[PDB]
């Protein structure tokens, strides 16, 4: 029980609920009701659950039995129910034990979608060693899966699988780390902080191997006295998902700060939002030009929570088949809303949502139905724990009235063109670790641009870099000199008026 | 004196499945 | 486990109960009227409803003879095996007293011959018909066989003198789950405050082993709250309240739709402000069936099932069946618009009614067809695939509603924004009866909104909310709370603040009144004034028709 | 570096076992060969003093049943009893048949024994395991997985070829004038046996030589047994996949009338580095997800063998410069260039890929492939190349030594490589009839200057 974490409360329960049988059975038989005899186990591969089992198993008194999902299944006919009955035959003879049935969803095909014969003939081999005439004596059976939506409802059922326990945080993966590092002396100056937050997405399992492969590295790099990991050892560990920090953009003073405030805040006081009484807001929508700077403030606003990271595109969703752009649809929402917290950013909102309205074909009855998915989706019959949506288009005129209602997409920010004085920090940000020269001035570069974009000032910076890798095969000042009379400007006048006609309606209404 | 003993359990089938465009 | 175990069903067990005993202790009768008893039941019903508890307790309490035969226990791998273990059962059995034998999962050995692909499956299949009906075929032998799937059966199986009489064991009434509870509470030692009648009134779809996993739950509930408090006594004090069965309840569901059970959302329905004309006229079509039934069969007449909520977006449909899911003692099935569709044929028709199957089996039952727009649209679109299937899952949707089937109580409730292009034929009376609109609130509902809105939050003593309803005279529900919320972060930041300053070095536990001016002053009036006016168009149409 | 690698492997975890205790990790107990794999064991076995247990594969069945799991015991029980050590499981192949493609039930049962009992080696145990296979594709994953074998080696020389000469031809009366440097130098692929099989050739050709071993003997047994844009290109790409450390401090397009292909030929073979090419519309599919499985599974088997050159052939057809086609051709060629754009704009400084492009007319590619950042090269591709073309198609042809290319050159002007082999080979086919219409073995053995003139009568450009 020492070596688990994280799992507190489900440990908890399913440590009571063997032991309570286990340690005095005069309790249930002054009570008089019997202890139920069904644990299902589902979440993501790699979360610890059988690692659970094995430690209850080993600190009770038990014998743990380890049965395997495609292990038990065979061609023959007959041997694989003659397995399972041998199995549950040899469980139930020498002592009350504990049966862990791995990857029950492979071996569980609902007898209706399956063509085999085996399979149901397996699946009501599973029924009647369950439950039955002397079904069971004094045993508990444990499973293990992935979806628990391809079970058999007579196996979600009372006698077999009565408890269903969801094993899907930060202090959770502090201690899986503290846990995993008992048994070796590391370092003096090792802060668990930064491993507990840079970690964000590791189910459990993953977290063993990370410091393994550290303990490895070191020694090999190293190939008694004064031995163990360090800081860098860590990172050559996590370098074996965006990589900024609230310094790569530029500019938007204001916009910075409203969503630092808008994100940060219900997540590092829920406390004092439960003190209120009240749920804070979601939906934030971008508009503009391209090339201005949303994805990459998006990035710079998931970095600093130790949110998760889904992007995906306007027009990689949408199928010719039926049903296929909804699915993916609920997919990404299952997606998102499976690891609390995370922020998701939706691409190209004028293609997906496109005004719904009425086009009298079959892709306009698809347009309807992408958008009446993606309509329940983030505001319907759902739980809305801690789910952050952050749109992003380029024209905003084709979005229907019905997303940016309030609690879909009410920050209807407008993310404007910047400045001199905004292209000097996205200058100052972009040339973070470059070797710079003191001669050259990126205020007298700043000047001359007059109305360029954050792709133009990239392609400036690359067009430096190469002429600088060409040099060499410091950045020099001709280089800058012979690259700003390259400019593209991409970006032409009448979109421009055409977002600030936009942002006068916006703010008139 | 040894024996034989004969054995026929199964074998596995294709299936086709039709789908809706749109 | 005796008969007096078994409950909740009657009839079924007279059935079982006449065949299996009389012929076995009278045989007088039979001879003196010439015909000889049926031979074989076949115990079919959901999973979980008490059959092979039916078959042990009448193992237990007959004095004959009782052989189990499990499904795949008897198969086996090489030529000719399984056919002899069924041969050497029967004869085992046949040998000795008249006997009961059970094949339990009867539906794993013996599916439709002509569609599998294996031999031994055949052959089996062939001895069950062969040793059931023969040339001598059976002498003072009953068989009773146990499925869940009694159509994907071989048909040459399901005639008489093979499996006489198909009994249907199926879910209880509330009485029969009065029985149940009645039975399970029979050893545990109960507290006088709770009363089971309650109890069973509240249970609509459970059975059998849900109510056995509800007892069970209940009393482990029991047994950790007091195991927490304290560190021989203990025992004596030992008595599960009215609370912990309540607690299992709301934490429970019906078997049948757990892997359909929605996310607890908490609302009620003071948390939905304005619309009290049609928040009591929801409650009144919602409740009079399933509270007063003895009053609509008196009158003789059934009641109305559907209804369907249309207006602008964000008025608060959904908030109103979110309260119905949570302040209406029936169950509950939540769909979204789009989510039944699928990309094979014939496939979402077959999830529309695979939905109202177990809607109508655990009744009675509110499903939320939220989003109307995609499933219905209107049959007759612009050919090809752009009407393909949006007409066969329509023509699904009508014929599952209303036609062939029988009156049970499910309700069906509609969410749209433009019912304009809802098919005619779904609208219709008897499919979706009442066909309410949620207009935007006016002064008096939007602060009905506000101040159930801010039910729970600390307020200044000295704070009205008349002049932020009067002052908006065009938002809706979702816009104040937007307004709630923006004035909530001001606060909060407000408190940061203090907190910041005074650790640098509760200062503010209620929300101000500048707090809410410098909130406002940013509003959005999300709803534009031409969907007001298609609205105001399409209610005056109906009015107009009305 | 294999042998470097596993020495370490088997010093370091079986001389200071007290080090790696002190470091903290306990993984290193499981070595896998794929791909002088027995040779390298028998150094193993032969360099240390340690014990050595050798199990083969199909050698652990016996009569009696559960033999295999008491066989597998016994071994695992008694190099865990005498000393820290090492197992060497040769064939693994046998005894493990990667658990899904068999039917038998022993198997699973052996296969679930080796599991569990190397699996069940704790600190104090300190043994290793070696294990050499022939194919790396029909192991078990969970096998594979982290804890039992994990540190795998690429065995992919010539002093092992002339110790195994020397091993094995030194107990035959052999010759005086020979050298087995040579023989060592000039065999490349042979592993083992091939080496014996060579031998024994040689004695039987002695033999043969002496019936109606010198040097001429294995030397007929071995042989009787088994310009500035080619360097600016070049150049280019052996400076970008060189040491990125000057960087610190990919793609390109080909566009023209020529030898496109050739030059991507030409970069497949001479490049020392890997190579994998799709045709155009080759990995296309009228279904959502497929069309995209395709380039995504295609990227996944770049990235996995870094480095590597993905030549994309005809890019038109794929891109199509998605703009607005409003249909499911449409919706297919958006839905491919997005994935093409979102799988080639991942890639970082890691994993070094580069994509080649070839086109005839770069008028139709998507200016949001040929963008900046993505893929910015634009290599533009004559008389001496066509004659170059001309001499190297006609290599391994017996010509006529009456003749000259260069006419052939100047009168093609506009022509390409593919139309000058469709000339060559309606030369041969003209050859094939005149010589299908006593002489000597051929009565046209060359080619001569009238079959050309009559094959460029009906040779066009492309
Ligand atoms: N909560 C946890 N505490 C400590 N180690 C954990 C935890 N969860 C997972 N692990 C590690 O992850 C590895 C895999 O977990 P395990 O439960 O054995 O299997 P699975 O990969 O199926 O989840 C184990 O070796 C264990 O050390
Ligand atoms: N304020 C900024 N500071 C630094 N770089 C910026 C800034 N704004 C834009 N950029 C650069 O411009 C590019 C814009 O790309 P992207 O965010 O995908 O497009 P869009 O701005 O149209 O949403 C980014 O790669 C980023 O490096
Ligand atoms: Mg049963
Ligand atoms: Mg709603």
């Amino acid at each position: 029980y020492d070596d688990i974490g994280g799992c507190r409360k489900q440990m908890a329960q399913i440590r009571e609920m063997v032991e309570l049988p286990l340690r005095h059975p005069q309790l249930f038989k002054a009570i008089g009701i019997k202890p139920p005899r069904g644990v299902l186990m589902y979440g993501p591969p790699g979360t610890g659950k059988t690692l659970m089992a094995r430690a209850v198993a080993n600190e009770t008194g038990a014998f743990f039995f380890l049965i395997n999902g495609p292990e038990v299944m065979s061609k023959m006919a007959g041997e694989s129910e003659s397995n399972l009955r041998k199995a549950f035959e040899e469980a139930e003879k020498n002592a009350p034990a504990i049966i862990f049935i791995d990857e029950i969803d492979s071996i569980a095909p609902k007898r209706d979608k399956t063509n085999g014969e085996v399979e149901r003939r397996v699946v009501s081999q599973l029924l009647t060693l369950m439950d039955g005439m002397k079904a069971r004596s004094n045993v508990v059976v444990i499973a293990a899966t992935n979806r628990p939506n391809s079970i058999d409802p007579a196996l979600r059922r009372f006698g077999r699988f009565d408890r269903e326990v969801d094993i899907g945080d930060a202090t959770g993966r502090l201690e899986v780390l503290r846990i995993h590092t008992k048994n070796m002396k590391l370092a003096d100056d090792v802060d668990l902080e930064a491993l507990a937050a840079e970690t964000h997405g590791y189910v459990g399992a993953d977290i063993a191997s990370l410091c393994s492969e550290a303990a490895m590295q070191q020694i090999r790099e190293k190939m008694l006295d004064s031995l163990g990991v360090t800081m860098d050892n860590f990172r050559f560990a996590l370098g074996n998902s965006v990589n900024v920090t609230w310094d790569d953009v530029g500019g938007l003073d204001e916009i910075k700060e409203e969503l630092k405030e808008t994100v940060e805040y219900p997540v590092l006081h829920p406390d004092q939002y439960t003190k209120f009484g009240l749920s804070p807001s979601k939906g934030v929508l971008f508009y503009g030009p391209p090339g201005t700077g949303k994805t990459l403030l998006a990035k710079a606003v998931a970095t600093e929570v130790s949110a998760n990271f889904i992007s995906v595109k306007g027009p990689e969703l949408l199928s010719m088949w039926y049903g296929e752009s909804e699915s993916n649809i609920r997919d990404i929402f299952d997606k998102a809303r499976a690891a609390a917290p995370t922020v998701v950013f939706l691409d190209e909102l004028d293609s997906i949502a496109k005004a719904r309205g009425g086009s009298l074909g079959d892709a306009g009855g698809a347009s309807d139905r992408v958008v009446n998915q993606l309509l329940t989706e983030m505001d319907g019959m759902n739980a809305k724990k801690n789910v952050f949506v952050i749109g992003a288009t380029n024209r905003p005129d084709q979005i229907d009235p019905a997303i940016l209602r309030p609690g879909r997409l009410d920050q209807l920010i407008y993310v404007p063109l910047p400045d001199e004085n905004a292209r000097l920090s996205i200058l100052n940000a972009q040339l973070r670790k470059t070797p710079l020269e003191p001669g050259l001035e990126l205020t007298a570069i700043a000047k001359a641009t007059q109305g360029f974009s954050g792709a133009d000032l990239l392609y400036i910076v690359q067009r430096a870099a190469k002429y600088a890798i060409k040099d060499s095969i410091y950045i020099t000042k001709e280089h800058f000199a012979e690259a700003m009379k390259t400019a593209k400007r991409s970006v032409s006048d009448a979109e421009l008026r055409r977002y600030e006609a936009y942002s006068q309606q916006m703010k008139a209404s | 004196a040894a024996a034989a003993a004969a054995a026929a359990a199964a074998a596995a089938a294709v299936a086709v499945a039709v789908a809706v465009a749109a």
